[PDB]
């Protein structure tokens, strides 16, 4: 597509020569004309092959690169510059090829985003495998980082305290619900907040409408190969750990009727009750 | 502290609704539906989309019919017992009406058309209508009071306003077809039975209409063309 405009020009001059004859002296200007056009067609084709392989390598890197925004965003910076060079030399059909490449990039951001959720879900549930369990018999160096990365959900702590014979949770299971989803929302922004490639970025002040889905890959969560199952898995983990903490907090709230191990962990969620444990012992 | 759940607009995420509402939590759930007044032409259609999606969700939930009849009895009891599950329609970015007066040459008739349609829809589903503008901070406290009233059973005293074009507030049970008939008087070119799509048109936004994919003719096809040209000569 990119060489479509240049190739037709040669066909036009070829079409012109198909009418010419040796008896005309128009052959000799034509010989000069065809050589220049064919010479340009060879050069620009050679330029694209160099650039296109770089873009092919760069997009391939997205599959195997580390799962962090900077690592992704750096890669998406390289590909944008190459496309800007394509826009800079005035190649044909660039939005189509860019639109195809843009679709391909989102697809790769789909699988990495799918891996990121599942790695995050494993970390949330405690099913994330520490690197101690990575088998040492596999002599192949595992330099290829995990496709889902190594999500680190900061340990969540809530407060179970009693104030004047009233037991309450300082961090509510609703704020725990808020916190746990907020940590998740950070992880999806590893991918969904990446810059979207624009064919006409190099045009500044171009009068084209740009929304967030145009600006970023906000639609990669719809490009998951496994569908929304990974996302459904991700939230399903949150409810259960929330649900057990809802259950675990309930049995302590039952002891309020007394008036009317010091901590427990649910994956990243931590509940601290050593303070209330003391007064429960005294009241009992 | 009331649990809040806002679903992604895409139906690709509709399956998340099971994590938002359950059998035990359904009576405790208050449903809020957003109506976009910056894009009024998709208001009714998107509203039926979301209401339908809620209908299939409650269909999947598999509640006993006795419990379903009990919930409907409670809801209708709340309905007729109104004097001066639940569903609450909130209109957002109503100040865009001021743009509609300029950009699309709207008048009070179009506003009567859309709000009469919305009130009739609310009657169809027995919902409460309110008009809001965060940009202008309109009816935010009224909204908050009404939510607290309907969820926690708190008191509520504000009366129903249906006169102001972009601040209409109709609590549950106030609306009726006879009460809706006041707007039909103000019509002078449209009729209450006239279609929504015909009177209010979806503008054809001037997106960058992409050009045809121009592709270089293959060597074989171009040379068959040249064969055709040479042969006739």
């Amino acid at each position: 597509l990119l060489v479509a405009g240049l190739k037709k020009e040669v066909q036009a001059l070829i079409a012109e020569g198909i009418a010419l004859v040796w008896e005309s002296y128009k052959l000799d200007p034509y010989v000069q004309r065809l050589a220049e056009t064919v010479f340009n067609f060879q050069e620009k084709v050679d330029d694209l092959l160099i650039i296109e392989e770089k873009i092919d390598l760069e997009v391939r890197s997205l599959e195997t690169c580390m799962y962090d925004h900077k690592t992704f965003s750096e890669i998406l910076n390289r590909v944008q510059k190459a496309v800007d060079d394509l826009n800079l030399h005035s190649y044909s059909n660039l939005p189509i090829w860019v639109n195809k490449l843009d679709m391909e990039i989102e697809r790769i951001l789909g699988v990495r985003l799918q891996a990121g959720l599942r790695a995050w879900t494993q970390v949330l549930l405690g099913q994330a495998e520490d690197k101690a369990e990575v088998d040492m018999d596999t002599d192949a160096p595992q330099v290829s980082h995990k496709p889902g990365g190594e999500p680190k959900i900061k340990n969540v702590v809530h407060e179970l305290r009693i104030t004047n014979q009233v037991i309450y949770l300082n961090p509510p299971i609703e704020e725990c619900r808020y916190k746990l989803y907020q940590e998740m929302f950070a992880w999806k922004m590893v991918v969904l907040s990446l810059p979207r490639i624009q064919s006409q970025r190099y045009q500044v002040g171009v009068h084209y409408e740009l929304t967030e889905e145009e600006k970023f890959y906000r639609n990669a969560l719809t490009r998951m190969p496994d569908g929304p199952v990974a996302l459904e898995e991700s939230y399903s983990a949150v409810m259960g750990i929330v649900s057990e903490v809802e259950q675990y907090v309930k049995v302590w709230l039952q002891y309020q009727c007394l008036w009317d191990e010091t901590k427990k962990e649910f994956g990243p969620v931590v509940i601290d009750y050593g303070k209330v444990q003391s007064k429960v012992n005294l009241k009992y | 502290r009331c649990n809040v759940w806002i679903l992604d607009g895409d139906l690709y995420h509709k399956g998340l609704l099971k994590f938002a509402v359950s059998a035990e939590s359904l009576p405790e759930t208050l449903v809020i539906f957003v109506a976009d007044m910056s894009r009024p032409w998709t208001v009714m259609e998107s509203l039926q989309k979301w209401a339908s999606v809620l209908r299939e969700h409650i269909d999947k939930m598999k509640i006993p019919p006795e419990k379903m009849r009990e919930l409907e009895r409670k809801f209708v009891k709340d309905f007729q017992d109104y004097m001066e599950i639940p569903v609450l329609v909130v209109c957002t970015k109503c100040d865009a009406v001021s743009v509609l007066e300029k950009e699309h040459d709207y008048r009070d008739e179009h506003l009567d058309f859309i709000q009469s349609h919305l009130r009739r829809f609310c009657l169809q589903y027995g919902a409460a209508l309110i008009y809001t503008s965060v940009k202008e901070e309109k009816n935010l406290d009224l909204l908050y009071k009404y939510i607290v009233h309907k969820t926690y059973g708190f008191h509520f005293t504000t009366p129903a306003l249906v006169v102001e074009k972009d601040a209409v507030f109709i609590p549950a049970g106030w609306d009726n077809e006879k009460k809706i008939a006041i707007l039909h008087e103000n019509f002078t070119t449209v009729k209450p039975e006239d279609a929504y799509e015909d009177f209010i048109v979806k503008p054809p936004v001037r997106k960058l209409v992409h050009d045809k994919e121009l592709a270089a003719e293959d060597e074989q096809v171009f040379l068959m063309k040249q064969q055709s040209l040479l042969a006739k000569q």
